[PDB]
């Protein structure tokens, strides 16, 4: 097999333009427009947008020769995912009225895919990412619809399971890909992305909370848990390292551990000390995962999957205090995990198709596959 | 003379202080202001950091030009509104001053790497006068709606900068320059400005929009225009390159053309699908401009545009003005179609005339312009570190 | 010895959790955007401002994050305990803003000792400096009842002087002539400009967050905005003036462009006029560049005080200009409150900072915190896994 990439001059433009034409058509047929706090409501969605584009876009830019693709492909995936999530959430929750709130929800749906994609970036091209975005948005919408049909929950409030869905979907898609690093300046750019994620993660813990009081408490709890988790991560990164040093790549992920840990129950937590305890537990679990999971492909994505599982577990533990509820919540969590793994397997199977003109496994993690550079021989 | 730049900066700041003491007196829109502020200083400044040996000058002269520009734009715009009397400073004055800075930064993109900071001070002072007078003519005499300023900021800034660059034409630079190249980490830095501009553009187009339906429409229309523009910019960047390679120039700039082209129609009821159509066309037109029209401008029209601002701000700005005319024809807004056309024509004409005059002033061998060998090099005006 | 840093950090986190459990319970959405701007200033602004060092970017941003994240918790506890006089208190958005202000003061002090300290020393400095800072700000606001809404005295001057005092105690003879690692690089300077620009943009929120809603908050925003705008022009002009062949220096452009935001802080909500803020900003930029050119070599070579980031020229001298401006403003009727109370605020800020900084530096000198050798200063590789490739 040729290691030199096949030309995508007809596949990628046709794929993207056909997608955008179909999106414009579907919006034309099925979407429709429509005060005191318009700017206040816009700010939350803007925070989610910042986390999606700046945060997740730069967080995975740490690769030595794959920073361009990480940032730009994340932008492309966000733009596709929000447009598709508007239509899909309109369909599975019914025409679609487009408000600021539906844009915010669609951004959460797209952020699910952006988090999942960090498990597979460096090993896929843009068309494969388009397939991943479409299938994962559809699958998360299906999961939320099924939960609302079975457990009588709300379709927009089933968007809480997005941590665990994104983690397991990303891991399952990575497992299906063929089997295959840092630089200082990309590490600093990834730190910029990590910082913006860390700073604005209280917003993503309360975009679905209607009431002002629950939002305020959720933001406080996320704030204090994140601060504790940052201190724990930076301090204990030295423990889980053969070189006895601090790993910047580990910090980039383990900063968010407390926010993932409290995200599903940050409205239920009544006092900041409990959020801080959860952040400490999240940081220590992140240290243990970094020291043990490699022994037994993405380590950061695997420890994120563990942290999402822990967040669900602590939501179960807290939900009893505020027996059938336990069983219903465990069944819902198992349903989310099963659907995430199944749709990930299907997505990975579709990604292995030869028609996508995937990068050769010897060519992983290199922008040269996708981008123009000067002074290169092109073609044959 | 090495004392020309500090003397000019000090004298201009003293003039600003005197004017503020003579004409100026003393919270829902403050977050939108901060989004526009980020677009001014982080967005454009780091967006121009793609040149491998000019990052210091791009980001620093961006800061300097915008800092002078907000003060001078405050004075000029407040004087035009108040008809010579004293005026108060609200959030809207600050937002408009940031807009005036944006116009000069757009024109700066055209002459980037070929000018000195002293020239940039002079260009800021003259260009803000021309821009604010055109903006008053459009908003008050024509009374055409340009809420996102496709005509008054983007098309104006682009054609002003092209006029200046045409005046300042260097024959030795027409066939290319060794320094006029990007680097890997430089493009990584330029993506920062790209992403901040893309994320905060809906606030740019909606900050001065009338609160209620118009502001909400400006937000939603800008967002979906940008979403469509990203996809089309990627697709056409792949289409116009050998073997479908993505070009970082296209990804850094043409992904923003949706914000420019939706600006005139942002508060009009063009629907999300209409805004998506506008953004898609903007992305295509921007990529095609970068691929084909920029080499024609540089090699045949003798207009060297360093950042290709004609492809991001000029052509999408014209597309936005034309879209405003069409939207009025379709009854989406209640303005006059002749007035929209007059606003577009006056923006382009005033931009070109003012850019001609300003470049003629800048063409004088007084401001420490670099030689041809030293274009696109920070080391003319900065202490450069030994390592990268 | 090897587990000192994780042990101290976990002990401190357990102590913070206990203190929150014992003392802390639960306008907010009006002030939350301003808090978000302040938060970005704390973690991105100061974090990336100090990444100018070619071999210290990881430690700059990461220790900034560690210090500020511990600082917001500890400052919440200390400031709230001070306000409640030992009883339990409820926290709102103002508690978070004030805790981020405390972290800002610690980060300003960190900028003085940057590249010569270990993370353990930074944890210790955070814990002690927040106590000193919070007692001084309590004295300034409740005993003196002075007007320091932007905290030119209680944040900038205090942090800069506390840091110089730690830097003098921790002074190393081997570093006085210089160091091979105490040097910037091109992309390092671009990252430092990221930090600079975020600080510069969000400073109006920094100076107006605690101001009274209405006229005072709007005045603070307007004054900070125009003071920074004037400061940029004077900083560029004097950077060209002082350097050889009239070439701009990125240290000046990264730091002295924020001096106007520092120097308008005491007067920010005072009615000094937009022209008055612009005059202060123009002076603060000139003074900051002149400090970087002349005072920093004098301080380093002659006084044995080495300031890595020149925080004395950004936060110290412009902070004293801010306190001095406020006394003059009270004299001219810009604001009520005593001239002597403003002067006492300035004196207490500087004096308490130097006393507390010397005693904290005496605790830091102890050879128990893994401080780098003279050869390994300004080097990430002492504490971080550093990639082979730059
Ligand atoms: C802006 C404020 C002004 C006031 C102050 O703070 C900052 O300035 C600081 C600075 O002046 C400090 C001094 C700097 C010079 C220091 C010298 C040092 O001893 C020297 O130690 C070196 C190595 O450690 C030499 O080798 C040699 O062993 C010996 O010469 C001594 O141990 C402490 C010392 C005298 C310091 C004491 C405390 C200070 C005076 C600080 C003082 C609070
Ligand atoms: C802004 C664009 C679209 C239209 C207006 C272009 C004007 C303003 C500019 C661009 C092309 C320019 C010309 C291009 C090249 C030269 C040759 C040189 O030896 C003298 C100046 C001269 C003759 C320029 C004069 C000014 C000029 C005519
Ligand atoms: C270069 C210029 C002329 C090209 C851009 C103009 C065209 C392609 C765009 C911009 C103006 C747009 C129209 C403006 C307003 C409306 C009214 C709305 O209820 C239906 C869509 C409709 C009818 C838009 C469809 C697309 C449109 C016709």
């Amino acid at each position: 097999s040729s290691k030199y990439p096949r030309s995508v001059r007809r596949c990628l433009p046709l794929w993207a333009l056909t997608l955008e034409a179909a999106l414009i058509l579907l919006f034309y047929f099925f979407t429709h427009y429509d005060q005191k706090g318009l700017v206040a409501s816009y700010q939350v969605g803007q925070d989610l947008t910042v986390m999606a584009a700046l945060g997740l876009g730069f967080l995975t830019s740490n690769f030595r020769r794959h920073s361009w693709s990480s940032v730009a492909f994340n932008l492309f995936m966000l733009a596709l995912g929000v447009q598709w999530a508007i239509l899909l959430d309109g369909f599975l929750s019914q025409k679609v009225v487009i408000t600021l709130f539906s844009i915010r929800l669609a951004t959460m749906s797209a952020m699910s895919v952006l988090i999942s994609a960090g498990a597979v970036l460096g090993k896929v091209n843009l068309a494969q990412l388009v397939v991943m975005v479409l299938v994962e948005v559809t699958a998360l919408g299906t999961l939320r619809m099924v939960i609302s049909n079975i457990f009588n929950t709300d379709y927009h409030m089933n968007l809480r399971h997005f941590y665990v869905f994104a983690a397991y979907f990303g891991l399952t898609v990575a497992w299906c890909l063929p089997k295959p690093q840092r630089a200082t300046i990309p590490s600093l750019s990834a730190m910029l992305g990590a910082l913006f994620l860390w700073m604005f993660w209280p917003s993503v813990n309360s975009p679905l909370l209607r009431s002002p009081i629950q939002r305020k408490n959720a933001m406080f709890n996320t704030y204090y848990a994140l601060a504790v988790s940052v201190v724990t991560a930076i301090s204990g990164s030295s423990l889980a390292h053969p070189q006895r040093k601090i790993s910047m790549t580990y910090v980039h992920s383990a900063v968010l551990a407390g926010g993932v840990a409290v995200g599903t129950s940050c409205h239920l937590i009544p006092s900041p000390w409990l959020a801080m305890v959860l952040g400490l537990v999240a940081g220590l679990i992140s240290i243990g995962g970094a020291k043990c999971l490699p022994v037994c492909i993405s380590v950061m994505h695997s420890i994120f999957s563990l942290l999402g599982l822990l967040g669900e577990i602590t939501y179960i533990v807290l939900l009893v205090l505020h027996g059938f509820q336990v069983l219903l919540s465990i069944g819902e969590l198992s349903l989310a995990i099963v659907i995430a793994l199944t749709s990930g397997l299907l997505t990975g199977l579709l990604l292995n198709l030869k028609i996508w003109k995937a990068p050769h496994v010897a060519k992983y993690f290199d922008d040269q596959v996708f981008w123009k550079f000067p002074h290169l021989a092109v073609g044959f | 003379m090495r004392f020309t730049f500090p003397l000019m900066a000090i004298v201009l700041e003293i003039a600003m202080i005197v004017l503020f003491g003579l004409f100026v007196e003393y919270f829902e829109l403050y977050p939108l202001f901060q989004d526009v502020h980020v677009m001014i200083f982080v967005g454009f400044g780091f967006l121009m950091t793609f040149l491998k040996k000019y990052g210091f000058s791009s980001v620093g002269i961006n800061l300097l030009v915008a800092a002078l520009g907000l003060q001078w734009g405050t004075i000029v715009q407040g004087i035009l509104q108040s008809q010579g009397q004293k005026f108060n400073i609200g959030i809207k004055n600050m937002i408009n001053a940031d807009f005036s800075a944006a116009t000069v930064l757009i024109s700066f993109g055209a002459v980037l790497g070929k000018t000195s900071p002293t020239q940039m001070l002079i260009m800021t002072i003259l260009e803000i006068v021309f821009f604010a007078h055109n903006e008053y003519l459009v908003s008050e005499i024509f009374k055409a709606s340009d809420i996102g300023a496709s005509m008054t900021i983007h098309a104006f800034g682009a054609y002003f900068g092209l006029a200046v660059a045409g005046i300042l034409y260097r024959s030795g630079l027409r066939k290319g320059h060794e320094n006029e190249e990007s680097a890997y980490y430089s493009d990584l830095f330029a993506m920062i400005g790209t992403l901040f501009l893309w994320m905060f553009w809906p606030s740019f187009n909606s900050a001065i929009a009338e609160p209620g339906d118009k502001q909400c429409r400006a937000i939603v229309n800008t967002y979906f225009s940008l979403a469509a523009c990203v996809l089309t910019a990627f697709a056409f960047s792949s289409l116009v390159e050998h073997r479908g390679k993505l070009n970082m120039v296209h990804i850094q700039n043409a992904t923003l053309a949706g914000g420019v082209a939706v600006g005139t129609c942002a508060d009009m009821a063009i629907h999300p699908f209409g805004s998506m159509i506008i953004g898609s066309i903007a992305g295509m037109v921007s990529v095609l401009g970068y691929k084909f029209l920029t080499p024609l401008f540089t090699t045949k029209l003798r207009i060297h545009d360093t950042c290709g601002v004609h492809n991001l701000h000029g052509l999408p700005g014209v597309v936005g003005g034309l879209a405003g005319i069409v939207a009025v024809a379709m009854g989406a807004s209640n303005t006059s179609m002749a007035m929209q056309a007059a606003a577009l024509g006056s923006s382009i004409g005033t931009a070109v005339v003012g850019g001609l005059m300003t470049g003629l002033i800048l063409k004088l061998p007084l401001w420490g312009q670099p030689s041809d060998q030293n274009c696109y090099d920070d080391s003319v005006y900065w202490k450069v570190p030994k390592t990268r």
